[PDB]
């Protein structure tokens, strides 16, 4: 749920992995890639639910507003995501 | 790697979300053109309205500092309003991304002040306007729970119109403004209330014998009336 | 800006309106009575102009002298060329397609159809459901 | 890099340009946004005889995020209306069976 | 009436905001005057009990939280604020009727009791006099 | 109480007060320290000001409760009559229910009596108000029976009634232990910066 | 600057509208057989109103009339004291803090379960695509 | 009941003061006071010598 | 044509509103609901219950109460299949390719 | 009963939350009262 | 550019949602790490609020004096007359004297020159106005002289004018330096501050 | 006439200080949610040369 | 809401106050030699005025009259570019602070030399009265 | 203010922070007997001699 607890995840998946090999790790790794996928939600979600809701409300609001107007509202949400993701799995 | 590539069909297929977004990225895909929303529709802050007041349209003062530009509601609108949905009925009264009078306070102190002394509530300050769906949904589920509360009384409706009518005004933003539409409503409300008491206890009173003018010519009907 | 749908509008908005647009079909032409023909089955092999397209807008957009727009629209026909075939082995794979894709009815049947009557929308449950009442 | 999160904001864009167009009385848009609703998507496609037939909880999950999404209504008459809740519906279901929702806001 | 002008109801929504304003402005120069006081004396003595005794120099009730008026009751023969249902005809009251060759009451309207209007009309605004007996200006 | 404001020059200074020499090493950190000063005493300032804010407050709706003669979760109300706080704790903590001694008429009269009260006491927004009026009605149902037959029929709205009772006393209780734990946190962080305040005050340097 | 104003708009009579007064109308006076009505109930022992008793049968509530130098005007006024109840715990709510802001489910309900479903998909639809380059990266 | 004693006690003290301006002859002027002089007897168990 | 409706009859233009080429069912208007309450009463009632937030959280369950879904969906089905079929296969019915499917759901579901 | 902080009509008058003052004037009025004619004043 | 006001719930939530449970240790210290974190924004705020402001407002006085053409004590202007120029670097950096070549009457005009210009310089709150009108009014009193033999009667005046000038120099050096240092100063704690933040936010926990 | 309403001359002095109230007002939003675009990116960045 | 305003003052003429005109007066017309003179002027080469010139010798910084369609009516302009000149360092002032507050030299400058001179004289009895403490506590 | 051709006459300056709207009033009807006639005493009829109530605390 934290940057740190999601890296550490991550950490067990990759190093799990590399244990298990190319061929069965879908097989014998499925609840450490559900637990690193669930931190690293955590983390995207804290990190980027005032786009989300921004997204949300434009969308409600038919993209009338102000600040839905142009791509801004989308583009900031992306890269938020971007962002999370670059920071976590490498 | 470029960011978004498959989430502007808007762009690559030339749609409009909006027929200011048409105008703007020369779409041209609306017939009838676009008549853009003045700034002063499109933002403002709350203002005064009565003529009893002194201070009428002018800006509301808070302890804030606050843009004391007003949001002016439309007054001369034109004959052919194409879109009669709620979505283009609101922008004639309210902007629909809220007011620009919401505060940024430096310290907890100060909201917690403002709050006390009845100048603040960020249902009113920091919101936008209902939608109509979200309009409609509350308005059923305070239906159900009245339903629930009992099927068998006559006030019923009248204290879900009251709840409607509420809602429709947006009083979360505007509760003063809403309270002067549904006041009737409660009003109503408030005289079912008796009139079902009296149903209930049998409450009634002697009346007096007719008039010798009851009717005023003998010609008349005299329509009896319970 | 605006364009008046009306612009004797005392005189042309009482009689002669204009009416609710009809956006189902045209509705000014007639009707088909036999359904399109199975286009052609696609592959790779059509998407040339495609990839090399762009790869070339990639390659100068990292550069930067040509822009997102353009990759965004190459990429997009190219994802759109594959997305043509995946369609196609879907559609011809899934035995759940099999009956839609050979699907036959006439205006006649159309209207002598009976499902209309059973249109109508149902109503959510009591909110008591919630307290277990 | 993220096709899911592009079609799925695609299709939302769409629909509120649909909306919009409906209430101005615009064919043309409303059309071009009914063709541009990103119809070519396979999983979204083997999804939908998946989602008509499901039933239970993960449908239950499908119209608690449909009716988030889109509590309107649309009218049973109007095909273009119908299929277009049919492909959102069938693409939240693709997702919910990929990845299932958590829609408490209670969750640890 | 008396009573309703100690509430607050014969004022207007500016008047009760600027009250409610000149309450919060009153409390915050007290709140912030003590805490220099209690700040001064608290680091003259060095000790954090001094500023926890201040705490408690200055409680009455609340500020009340919504407030009522009269201005924000409708009014209008028009206005549909103030329409829930139709009043049936033989319910709703007549309109005076004065018609001779000499006076009428018909070539105008004076309006109610609030919501009051001239009765003539633009042309002869200008030349009231005329149309009357008597007639007792100004005093300017 | 407040002090005047300080004295000001009569003769106005423009520049002829102004260093002719750049700032010295202590000077520098003298400058530092006073501005760590400063910031301490904002902070200060807000925790005091928002501790006595809400003290006022709340006393005074206390005793705005006191004056008004109400009662809550907590019956912590000695004014009341005794058949009002019965009925209370029974809403409250027991399970209200008609006795067989009484007349049909006096349980209808009960009821009514427990449904006034409790439509006065929860509104509309609180959540077991459906589940009470439910429990009273299925009672008015059952006025002409027997408690031993009635409580068949009752017993799906008083378990209702009696979750989100005890759905409310448990968001009481965290709710206090929340409060004083915060509370309590922010005192001794407010402690702790005040002595460093102390210390930094015999620190300072200047005159 | 209110009390004592000037004249402001102008008093006038138009012509031919009537007055019907009389020319002995301030010799005219009024009368009210209400006086007169009242001793002779009081002489000849008829029905007396139920205003004339304190008590007041007509509530559940204890009322006791309160008479201003007659027994024709009273007003009643009600003698219980009476108990109010809340069935709310206390402590839960704090108006003044915006909620949409804080992270949590108290957040999220001050939020709504839309806002709550729509972040579980963008979630859902997050995780697939971080899944999909998760498995690119590690086949590699 | 304190402010209602204070108050009470003021009332009184207003009542002394009237007495003794008008004087021990022209005492029917004061038959104002035994209105609430009396309900503060009842109210605080106080005899006032009225 | 379309002129102004005031703010008295905004009540009335959410569950009467005006004819689009997409309406809503108006009938149904009434109908739609999303409780925003549905979890947190839940979990009052669970944890009053007595359980602990996870066993709370794993017995959680999203609301039935919503609006009801659409009859069209259940009774044309494979008409829509085929419909959605003809549309990615002709990339969304441009110049009137799926007029066929979509006209014969119109008659079915219209009737005159 | 509904919303409160939204209806001031149904609301009591700000003489109520100030906590302080044979039979006595009652502490707790609405301002709905205003709706009434003869509430405070008497029928005589 | 700003976002959107956030949602807020259609249907109204009193306390339903409420804990039914005390806090927890991890959740009472990830409190105390987001009150942190909004002094530490508050902070950041003041910085780059202050710094702003004070940048626009400096350079909307330095393009106004700009625009009406002003010079100071360091000549940084390229629009001046060269007759200007020498006129300000000689009230600035060097000695006012009028030469023998001129007339007695081009003498005066220079005097006269240099007392207007002097005179709208320094306004009377300045302190080396004293002593360069009293420098003036000794050339004034020396026009039918010889620089030689006025030297020694200015001398007294010009040594007071000369120590006022290099006085605001000197002024002027201490006050750039001094601004200079607390500028960097500032930038760095704000810089400390943001990483401490940063490392904050990736130590921060919820959801 | 029209040279002194430009300068605002026949205002009054309440409306002068309008005026500069509005533009204080005016300033500090602007202020403001450049902060918080700035404060968010350069927190979704993590640098602070963004800020900067 | 200021154009087309109403009557608000009464228009009246006094008893037998005088008028001035005569039963011609709108006859009447005015004159002026004014252009007559100039043609004469201008015929007979008279002395001109010197607003015929655009160029100013009135000032000693060149001024050019501006001419709005006659040589009558003329205004003039200054043509210089004026530079301007401060005898003032730069930063050595903050208004914005308040410098009574802070302790240092410009601290007391912003105060004076007499609140400077009352803290030494302060300085000096304190100084007194801790050395007499200083001088019984160390015989002790 | 103080103007009659303002519409603020007699009203308190509006400043960005909130300050008490309670104004100072000049002495409009004095007695005639003042014996002190000092500049001390003649301030108070025109100012107050511990400055206006309207000052700010800034927190920031």
């Amino acid at each position: 749920m934290s940057v740190f607890e999601a890296r550490s995840s991550f950490l067990d998946l990759e190093q799990c992995a590399r244990a298990a090999g190319p061929q069965r790790w879908e097989a014998e790794c499925q609840g450490v890639r559900q637990r690193a996928l669930q931190a690293a939600a955590d983390v995207m979600s804290r990190e980027c639910g005032a786009y989300g809701d921004s997204f949300f409300q434009c969308y409600r609001h038919g993209f009338r507003l102000e600040a839905c107007q142009g791509e801004k509202a989308t583009m900031q949400l992306l890269r938020c995501q971007r962002m999370v993701a670059d920071r976590l799995v490498p | 790697s470029i960011l978004g590539a498959e989430a502007f069909p808007e762009l690559l297929s030339k749609v409009p979300l909006n027929p200011q977004m048409d105008e703007d990225k020369h779409f041209n895909k609306y017939k009838w053109g676009n008549e853009p929303i003045p700034v002063n529709r499109r933002t403002g802050s709350r203002m005064n309205s009565s003529i009893y007041d002194n201070r009428n349209h002018e800006a509301v003062r808070h302890p804030w500092s606050t843009d004391a530009r007003t949001f002016h509601p439309n007054d001369n609108p034109e004959a052919d309003r194409i879109n009669t949905q709620y979505s283009n009925m609101v922008s004639d009264s309210f902007p629909e991304g809220g007011f620009s009078d919401a505060p940024r306070f430096s310290s907890n102190w100060e909201r917690l002040l403002a709050y006390h002394h009845g100048l603040y509530s960020p249902e009113k300050f920091n919101s936008t306007t209902k939608t109509a769906d979200e309009i409609r949904l509350a308005v059923n589920d305070f239906a159900a729970k009245v339903h629930a509360d009992d099927p068998k009384n006559a006030c019923k409706y009248l204290m879900i119109e009251e709840f409607k009518c509420l809602q429709s005004a947006q009083a979360r933003i505007d509760p003063q403004g809403a309270a002067t539409k549904c006041v009737k409503w409660f009003n109503e409300w408030r005289q079912c209330a008796w009139d079902q008491e009296k149903m209930v206890k049998g409450y009634n009173y002697i009346e007096d014998r007719r008039a010798r003018k009851h009717k005023p010519y003998i010609g008349a009907p005299d329509l009896q009336y319970s | 800006v605006r364009n008046q749908r009306y612009p004797a509008s005392p005189v042309q908005e009482i009689f002669l309106p204009e009416p609710v647009p009809f956006v189902q079909f045209d509705q000014t032409a007639p009707s088909p009575n036999s359904p399109p023909a199975p286009l052609p089955s696609p592959s790779l092999s059509q998407c040339e102009e495609q990839k090399d397209r762009y790869r070339d807008i990639s390659s100068m957009f990292h550069r930067g002298v040509a822009g997102a727009e353009q990759v965004r629209e190459a990429y997009n026909s190219m994802a759109k060329c594959f997305r043509r075939v995946s369609v196609a082995e879907v559609l011809e794979s899934d035995p759940a397609f099999r009956q839609a894709r050979n699907f036959t009815m006439d205006l006649k049947q159309a209207e002598d159809d009976q499902r209309y009557k059973q249109l109508q929308y149902g109503r959510v449950p009591s909110i008591l459901t919630k307290y277990h009442l | 890099s993220s096709p899911h999160m592009d079609r799925l904001l695609g299709d939302l864009k769409l629909l509120a340009a649909y909306d919009s167009a409906a209430g101005w009385q615009e064919p043309k848009a409303m059309e071009s946004a009914f063709q541009s609703l990103s119809w070519d998507d396979a999983d979204v496609l083997k999804a939908l005889p998946q989602y008509l037939n499901c039933r239970g909880e993960q449908k239950r999950r499908v119209d608690f995020a449909y009716a988030a999404l889109c509590p309107r209504p649309v009218d049973e008459k109007d095909p273009k209306q119908t299929l277009m809740s049919l492909w959102m519906k069938a693409r939240l279901f693709s997702y919910d069976q990929k990845h299932p929702f958590v829609l408490s806001p209670f969750a640890a | 009436a008396q009573l309703h002008a100690s509430e607050g109801f014969w004022d207007s929504e500016s008047e009760q905001q600027e009250a409610r304003l000149q309450r919060h402005a009153e409390h915050r120069n007290d709140l912030e005057t003590t805490w220099e006081e209690a700040l001064r004396e608290a680091t003259l003595a060095r000790n954090f009990d001094v500023l926890v005794s201040y705490l408690n120099h200055g409680q009455n009730g609340i500020p009340p939280s919504v407030t009522w008026n009269f201005n924000a009751m409708p009014y209008g023969k028009e206005n549909p604020d103030t329409k829930t249902f139709p009043i049936p005809d033989h319910e709703q009251p007549y309109r005076a009727f004065s018609l001779g060759f000499t006076a009428n009451n018909l070539s105008g309207n004076w309006g109610d009791y609030i919501d009051r209007q001239d009765n003539k009309n633009a042309l002869m605004r200008p030349a009231r006099m005329m149309f009357t007996d008597v007639f007792i200006p100004t005093t300017k | 109480t407040a002090l005047p404001p300080p004295p000001s020059a009569n003769v106005a200074v423009s520049f002829t007060a102004a260093p002719a020499e750049p700032l010295s090493r202590g000077e520098v950190k003298a400058a530092s320290l006073k501005l760590e000063l400063q910031n301490i005493e904002r902070e200060l300032k807000d925790w005091w000001m928002s501790r006595k804010i809400l003290r006022d407050r709340n006393i005074g709706l206390f005793n705005l409760l006191q004056h008004h003669n109400f009662a809550g979760l907590s019956v912590n109300n000695a004014k009341l009559s005794d058949s009002q706080r019965v009925m209370w704790t029974d809403l409250v903590q027991g399970k209200p229910d008609v006795e067989d001694k009484l007349s049909v008429d006096a349980r209808e009269m009960k009821v009514d009596m427990y449904e006034k009260l409790f439509k006065q006491a929860a509104d509309l927004e609180n959540p077991c108000r459906m589940p009470g009026v439910a429990y009273l009605r299925c009672l008015r149902d059952t006025l002409t029976e027997t408690q031993s037959a009635r409580r068949s029929s009752c017993l799906n709205a008083f378990s209702s009634f009696d979750a989100c009772r005890t759905g409310l006393l448990k968001q009481q209780s965290a709710a206090v232990e929340n409060s004083l734990v915060r509370q309590n946190m922010a005192d001794v962080r407010a402690k702790a910066l005040f002595e460093r305040r102390a210390v930094l005050l015999d620190l300072v340097e200047g005159k | 600057s209110m009390d004592h104003g000037m004249q402001y708009s102008s008093i006038y009579w138009e012509t031919s509208h009537r007055t019907y007064l009389p020319f002995w109308a301030s010799l005219t006076q009024k009368f009210s057989w209400k006086i007169m009505d009242d001793q002779i109930r009081s002489f000849l022992r008829l029905p007396k109103p139920v205003t004339t008793e304190p008590f007041v049968f007509s509530s559940g509530s204890p009322y006791i009339r309160r008479y201003f130098g007659d027994a024709d005007i009273s007003v009643p006024v009600p003698l219980h004291a009476p108990a109010h109840f809340a069935f709310v715990p206390t402590g839960t709510v704090s108006p003044w803090e915006e909620t949409g802001m804080e992270t949590g489910p108290q957040g999220a309900a001050a939020r709504g379960a839309a806002a709550t479903a729509f972040r579980a998909v963008l979630e859902s639809a997050w995780k697939c695509d971080i899944d999909e380059q998760i498995k690119e990266k590690l086949h590699s | 009941a304190p402010h209602q004693r204070a108050a009470c006690e003021q009332l009184h003290s207003e009542y002394k003061q009237c007495l003794a301006k008008n004087g021990r002859t022209h005492f029917s002027a004061c038959t104002d006071f035994h209105s609430k002089l009396r309900a503060c007897e009842n109210m605080l168990g106080t005899s006032y010598c009225i | 044509a379309a002129s102004t409706i005031p703010i008295s009859q905004w009540p009335s233009l959410l569950y009467a509103p005006p004819s689009s080429p997409a309406n809503p069912a108006v009938e149904a208007l009434p109908e739609m609901q999303f409780d925003d309450l549905h979890y947190p009463r839940q979990m009052l009632l669970c944890r009053g219950a007595g359980y602990s937030l996870e066993q709370c959280n794993r017995m959680a369950q999203p609301d039935a109460r919503v609006t009801p879904e659409n009859p069209a969906e259940k009774l044309l089905k494979e008409e829509a299949v085929a419909a959605i079929a003809c549309l990615s296969q002709r990339e969304g019915g441009k110049d009137e390719q799926c007029r066929y499917y979509i006209e014969r759901m119109y008659k079915l579901a219209n009737k005159e | 009963p509904f919303m409160w902080r939204q209806r001031a009509y149904c609301a009591p008058v700000p003489s109520a939350f100030a906590s302080q003052q044979g039979v006595r004037k009652p502490l707790l009025r609405s301002n709905s009262e205003s709706l009434s004619v003869f509430s405070q004043i008497p029928d005589g």
